[PDB]
């Protein structure tokens, strides 16, 4: 047997100084009631058959009463994995790559040139004929257009032909700069999102469950008991075996303790399942090695934890052991739901136009 | 990255009569570009480019569609001469 | 081993950058098909349908002016099949610049730039008096990064007497005031200069490149006794891994000089000389065309 | 914060409607910086007094509080004569019985563990470090910035060239102003002018400047395109172990608090006693004088907790955090080991992970604040439209009186 | 760079916002309709094709807003172009000896040397890289 746990054991036994003999236990797992006795690492300590039960223990408060724990040495709560979905932008980047001051004094200075290069021409053409032509530069020349007359009215164009390209070229730069680098829009909040509270009301039903008999679950069973009953259905039996209901599609989100999902994230072939929140967790309640409720040696063991933490040693042992690869964005096609923030554009220009057209036609009746 | 450096050398038997003149040649053939002009003519000979980031240049093959657009409407209207002229018909 | 030091401030613009998207093909091969619609359209499309004259001069001006955006006077065609053919032509438009822009972009975001110099056999340093005003460079007299040079290439050897620095500290000072443009010293400390220098503006030729190969040692006094066991000493420190700390307790450094992407570049007349080149040779084409004209 | 004239602290409300609660702290106005002082009531509320009422009610005990008298958090100092080490601050009230219970941000140490018994963390966090956001953006002040000066120098002498010789070629085959305006049309893609190459050398001259005038617009867009990503003016001390802080250089100024535990940590290892002794000469009395030096640029970085200076980052959107957590240890209530309410504490903390409990004290009091091309860099873009309109007004005054 | 979906909308777009044109001009105190579909077609091409224009204001502030749609769908095009060709670069290769698959080596991942050399015993006077 090695691992995390054994190298921090076998230093507490030599900073220390005692001799001990591990022994796998076979009647349960981590510990748990059956209305009147426990069964697993917590049992055999309660029951006077071991002395400590190393290894991967979330300390409670319903453990805590019967054996006392230590300083805890990893930081451990809830947290829920899921696959990793398809790149998602903001789809209201169609105009937000400017400023709202820039289009606000975009029109104040059309509205100044068009009266000056009207009033300039009766000196030697229809205010809608002005509008209709320096405005038409700014998005490129492809509508008709009425032409002035004049040697210098000719001139003021050139100024606004000028700027016509500036603006244009400008835009286009800023909106490739946007889309090559960016950051992913995230899904689904933590445990209180409505997808889980009451998953009944919605058309998908969302699939969830976890593993039974630990601590993860009695949690959830005394705080959401809404949730807990629609969790019956979908159980797994195993932590690998549930991660290969995420990848043939079956499941949706897997809960399970913080400090073993994020290094099966990282531990990953590609790199496709990501835990909600970017590091979220719940509850946090770290490790920590049972005792007899009595062991005396309780005292030396939390001195001896704490002198590593002095230390960089238990730092050493993360980057030795818990450490994995691809820890971005993606290529993603435009489809309508990113686009469909320029679409409304245009549905408030055709409802508008109808007004407009209504005023028109009443006032010309009287 | 490189994480074991120790370079070659010429192995000798202790007690050599040779063990100095050996080591005296090699220095003055690194000083006297020697041993700079072996590496060029036996390892530095470049056969094969490397991947500097991703420089794509476009060429026909990568054009199909968009050339064979024009040429798959220019026998479209031809079509639709048989039929304008109809109308009139 | 030898090395050089350059400032990284000039660099080398890259001209003739706007005829690498594409090729030989796309830009040749689109006039014949530009040329194949204008006169499909002119003598079938125009000429055998009803509804002063369409010739084949004012159409291929007309299709030539669609892909370089629409911007010179034109004429359009009558009848109903004619602008379908050239408003399906208009749509060939606006892939073939978009594509053109996108795929420029992306050239220089990941450009490179070269050195002015290759080495220490390179004709700067060996023949600087047949040139622009002259390249400077010099060393730290007393060393052994002097004599080497002394040997090989006395004929450099007497040009770099007026440029000779008292310290490493002193000339990388003028190198970054314009005093000097290179710098000859050994490549173990050249490296760790580089490397802690703020704003990445010190940069050593060849990505660190050595000419002269030779290490560093403990001058023991000759025919000792301690020689065979301070070797061994030395010898054990590697394979315990207790040297590669060491370098990285001592000689770390944080510029990334070994990435090569320029931070943003500005294009000037040399870097963009081609364009105007382009024009250079419609300059003569029509005036050489004017004298044939006339027959 | 002070009280009111009467007594009475300010009845504040939350943003959804929870009043808050407050408690009197009687504490000294200035911890005597200098000068001596004597203890005004004053007000206090936060994170740790809501966690305070919270275990008052649960085990049914009653309190006062009352703040630091020097204002330190606790370290171990030997008196002049002999080698008598004992406490001071904070940590060296509780063993002098000048106080039964710390609720407060201590960090669990090594050190303060032989002599208290502290409880299970109610927040974990670590250390990490503070700098100075500089450079908030790019200038782009000059539009002009992928053209040199020289390039509009000679593209402005290129349009008149051309137009020039495209009057001749034309005329001279088997005017001026047709010429020119037809010139600027293309290079700006204005849609004016009737003026047409009739001749055939004419058009060809024409159908090749047409060419020139998108490659300019192509360029200037890629360039444009291509700086905004390749722009990292890099300056991140990228945490500990950072070549900037093992070998300081002798203008990077960094330092702490005073005593505190980031001064045990460091003096403990015998590979920071280059680094160490560098701040022991800069440090602060106060983490608030710290964060303001930052501000002021009279200090360049700052090692504190984790918890304190990510809500720092947030508020003040001056001065960013950068490097990673390299010293784990949480918070916790410390005790004297003669007390009989450890137990019950430690076991009121787990319970209120677990309920929820501790997540409304993080949205409340530590989450809730988060602080283009605008009208900057395009300035230049806007004087020439009113440039172009002054000048041209001169210009139609001899326009009329020709 | 759109998907197959949005670009048969924009096409059946066109046909919408040009068929009300000719509605809203005429009934308000003219264009055919034939003429109307070469005015849209003719801004969202750029081509420079045909000569009707809208006459009544409540027509021309339609025929207005449509060309502000043309330029945002075009520039929006050749953004997205220039990240299928800057954005094609995974991450995935060893890093020196310290990479976390050489230290806790699997059955998946194998790797050697020659048998009877140097390196052979630079990892055997080591006790730390005792796994692989
Ligand atoms: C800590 O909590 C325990 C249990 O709630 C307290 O012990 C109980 O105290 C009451 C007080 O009268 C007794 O009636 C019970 O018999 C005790 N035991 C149990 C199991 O309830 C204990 O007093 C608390 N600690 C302190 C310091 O008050
Ligand atoms: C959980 O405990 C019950 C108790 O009977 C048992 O039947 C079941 O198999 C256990 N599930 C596990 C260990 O996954
Ligand atoms: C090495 O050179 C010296 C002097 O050149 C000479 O005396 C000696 O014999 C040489 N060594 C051998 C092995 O010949
Ligand atoms: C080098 O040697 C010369 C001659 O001995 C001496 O004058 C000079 O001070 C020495 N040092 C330097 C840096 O030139
Ligand atoms: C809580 O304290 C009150 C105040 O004296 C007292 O009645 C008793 O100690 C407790 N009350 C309970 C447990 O109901
Ligand atoms: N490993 C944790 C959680 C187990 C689970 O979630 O089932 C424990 O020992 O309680
Ligand atoms: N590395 C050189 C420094 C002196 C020089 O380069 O001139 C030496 O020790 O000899």
């Amino acid at each position: 047997c090695k691992g995390f746990c054994i190298d921090i054991l076998k230093r507490l036994a030599h900073t220390i100084g005692f001799s001990y003999d591990l022994y796998l236990v076979t009647n349960g797992k981590h510990g748990k009631k059956i209305d009147g006795v426990w069964n697993g690492m917590i049992g055999e300590v309660f029951y006077q058959r071991a002395d400590m039960a190393i290894g991967s223990l979330t300390i409670n408060e319903e453990r805590s009463e019967i054996v006392d724990f230590s300083v805890p040495f990893v930081e451990t709560g809830i947290s829920v994995m899921v696959a990793r979905s398809n790149g998602t932008v903001s789809p209201s980047a169609f105009l937000e790559p400017y400023s709202p001051a820039v289009w606000v004094m975009m029109f104040v200075m059309c509205l100044t040139v068009v009266a000056v290069t009207v009033f300039i021409f009766e000196y030697l053409f229809t205010i809608g004929k002005s509008i209709w032509l320096l405005w038409a530069l700014v998005f490129n020349n492809s509508v008709p257009v009425e032409n002035p007359r004049g040697t210098t009215s000719k001139i003021m164009v050139l100024v606004w032909a000028f700027f016509a390209v500036i603006f244009l070229a400008s835009y286009t730069a800023n909106l490739a700069a946007f889309m090559i680098q960016e950051e992913y829009v995230d899904t689904v909040s933590g445990l209180s999102d409505r997808k889980f509270q009451r998953p009944q009301e919605q058309y998908p039903p969302l699939k969830f469950g976890t593993v039974p008999n630990g601590s993860t679950e009695k949690n959830i069973r005394s705080n959401y008991p809404d949730m807990h009953s629609y969790m019956v259905r979908y159980n797994q039996p195993r932590v690998e075996e549930a991660l290969t209901q995420l990848k043939a599609g079956k499941l949706d989100a897997f809960i399970y303790d913080a400090a073993v999902l994020n290094y099966m994230a990282r531990k990953d072939e590609g790199c496709k399942l990501v835990t909600i929140g970017s590091g979220k967790v719940f509850a946090t309640t770290g490790y920590g090695i049972a005792l007899h409720k009595g062991s005396r040696w309780k005292r030396p063991i939390d001195l001896a934890l704490l002198q590593f933490l002095g230390d960089d040693e238990i730092e050493m042992l993360e980057r030795l052991w818990l450490s994995g690869i691809c820890h971005e964005v993606m290529s993603s096609k435009l489809d309508i739901d990113n686009m469909a923030g320029v679409f409304y554009m245009l549905l408030v220009a055709m409802g508008l136009s109808l007004l407009v057209f209504a005023w028109e036609h009443l006032v010309y009746w009287r | 990255e490189l994480f074991f450096r120790s370079g070659f050398g010429i192995g000798m038997r202790k007690d050599s009569p040779w063990k100095q003149n050996v080591s005296l040649s090699i220095l003055k053939s690194h000083e006297n570009g020697f041993m700079e002009d072996l590496d060029k003519t036996w390892v530095r000979y470049q056969e094969c480019d490397s991947r500097s980031n991703a420089p794509a240049t476009l060429t026909f093959e990568n054009m199909a569609g968009v050339f064979m657009l024009v040429a798959g409407g220019i026998v479209a209207g031809i079509f639709l001469i048989f039929i304008e002229i109809a109308y009139k018909r | 081993g030898i090395s050089v030091m350059v400032s990284r401030s000039n660099g080398t613009v890259s001209p003739s950058a706007f005829l690498e998207p594409f090729s030989a093909d796309v830009w040749v091969m689109m006039f014949v098909m530009l040329l194949i619609v204008s006169a499909v359209a002119v003598f079938v499309f125009e000429y055998f349908s009803p509804v002063p004259s369409f010739t084949i001069g004012k159409a291929i001006w007309l299709l030539w002016g669609l892909v370089f955006n629409n911007s010179v006077p034109v004429q359009n065609p009558k009848g109903t099949t004619s602008k379908i053919m050239v408003s399906v032509w208009a749509f060939f438009a606006v892939i073939f610049l978009a594509s053109y822009t996108a795929n420029l972009a992306a050239f220089m975001i990941q450009e490179e730039y070269v050195d002015q110099v290759s080495g220490l056999s390179d004709k700067k340093f060996q023949r600087p008096n047949d040139f622009s005003p002259p390249f400077r460079f010099g060393t730290v007299p007393n060393g052994s990064t002097e004599r080497n040079i002394r040997n090989n290439y006395a004929e450099m050897h007497a040009y770099m007497g007026k440029f000779n620095q008292r310290g490493v500290d002193d000339a990388l000072l003028s190198l970054k005031t314009g005093k000097l443009d290179a710098f000859i010293y050994d490549a173990a400390v050249l490296n760790y200069m580089a490397g802690r220098d703020e704003g990445c503006k010190l940069v050593t030729i060849g990505s660190g490149k050595v000419f002269a190969s030779t290490g560093y040692g403990i001058a023991i006094q000759k025919d000792s006794g301690w020689k065979r066991q301070v070797d061994l000493a030395i010898l054990q420190l590697f394979g315990d891994g207790e040297m590669e700390e060491l370098e990285a307790l001592w000689l770390t450094g944080i510029c990334h000089n070994e990435k090569n992407e320029v931070m943003s570049s500005q294009l000037d007349i040399d870097n963009m000389a081609g364009v105007f080149y382009m024009l250079g040779a419609a300059m003569a084409l029509s005036l050489i065309t004017f004298i044939s004209e006339h027959l | 914060k002070p009280t009111l004239s009467d007594g009475t602290c300010k009845e504040e409300f939350t943003v959804n409607g929870d009043p808050v609660k407050k408690v009197i702290c009687t504490g000294p106005n200035d911890t005597s910086p200098g000068s001596p002082r004597h203890t005004v009531p004053q007000c206090c509320y936060g994170f740790c007094i809501d966690l305070l009422i919270k275990l008052a009610r649960t085990m049914n005990f009653t309190y006062e509080v009352h703040l630091v008298a020097d204002g330190k958090f606790g370290t171990q100092e030997r008196v002049n004569n002999s080698n008598k080490k004992e406490w001071n601050g904070m940590m060296g009230e509780l063993l002098s019985g000048q106080a039964d219970m710390i609720v407060a941000p201590l960090t669990i140490n090594n050190e303060r563990a032989q002599y208290i018994e502290f409880s299970k963390p109610f927040k974990y966090q670590g250390l990490t470090i503070l700098v100075k956001k500089e450079i908030p953006r790019s200038t782009l002040d000059s539009f002009m910035q992928p053209f040199q000066s020289t390039l509009w120098l000679l593209v402005g002498l290129s349009v008149h060239v051309v137009a020039v010789m495209l009057y001749l070629l034309d005329r001279f085959s088997p005017t001026l102003s047709s010429a020119m305006w037809f010139s600027w049309g293309v290079l700006l893609n204005s849609g004016i002018g009737e003026g047409a190459p009739r001749s055939f050398s004419a058009r060809i001259l024409g159908m090749v400047w047409a060419g020139f005038a998108m490659i300019i617009v192509a360029s200037y867009t890629a360039n444009l395109a291509a700086f905004l990503v390749l722009d990292r003016p890099e300056e991140r001390i990228t945490g500990i172990n950072d070549p900037r802080l093992r070998n300081p250089s002798d203008k990077f100024i960094y330092a702490t608090v005073k005593q505190s535990s980031v001064d045990i940590y460091f003096r403990r290892q015998v590979e920071l006693s280059t680094m160490y002794r560098h701040m022991e000469k800069h440090n602060y009395e106060s983490a608030a004088e710290a964060i303001q030096a930052v501000r002021d640029n009279k200090l360049h970085a700052f090692i504190w907790d984790s918890a304190v200076l990510e809500f720092e980052a947030s508020q003040k959107c001056d001065l960013v955090t950068t490097g990673e957590l390299f010293f784990r240890s949480g918070f916790g209530i410390g005790m004297r080991k003669d007390s009989p309410w450890k137990q019950n504490v430690s076991l009121s903390i787990l319970k209120s992970h677990e309920n929820g409990f501790m997540e409304d004290l993080d949205k409340t009091w530590v989450r809730y604040q988060e602080c283009t091309l605008t009208f900057e860099n395009m300035a230049g873009v806007f004087m020439l439209v009113a440039g172009g309109i002054v000048a041209g007004i001169f210009l139609i005054f001899i326009e009329i009186a020709y | 760079p759109f998907q197959s979906t949005l670009w048969l909308l924009v096409g059946l777009s066109v046909h919408v916002v040009a068929v009300m044109l000719y509605l809203l001009d005429r009934f308000s105190p003219a264009l055919t309709l034939s003429s109307a579909m070469w005015f849209s077609w003719g801004v969202l091409l750029n081509s420079g094709i045909g000569e009707g224009a809208p006459r009544s204001f409540s027509a021309r502030i339609l025929g207005m807003v449509w060309a502000g749609f043309a330029m945002i769908i075009v520039a929006s095009y050749t953004a997205n172009l220039a990240a299928f060709l800057v954005l094609d670069r995974p991450e995935e290769r060893i890093t020196g000896i310290n990479d976390p698959r050489l230290r806790n080596p699997s059955d998946k991942f194998i790797y050697a040397t020659v048998k009877q050399s140097s390196v052979d015993i630079y990892f055997r006077r080591q006790v730390e890289l005792s796994t692989m």
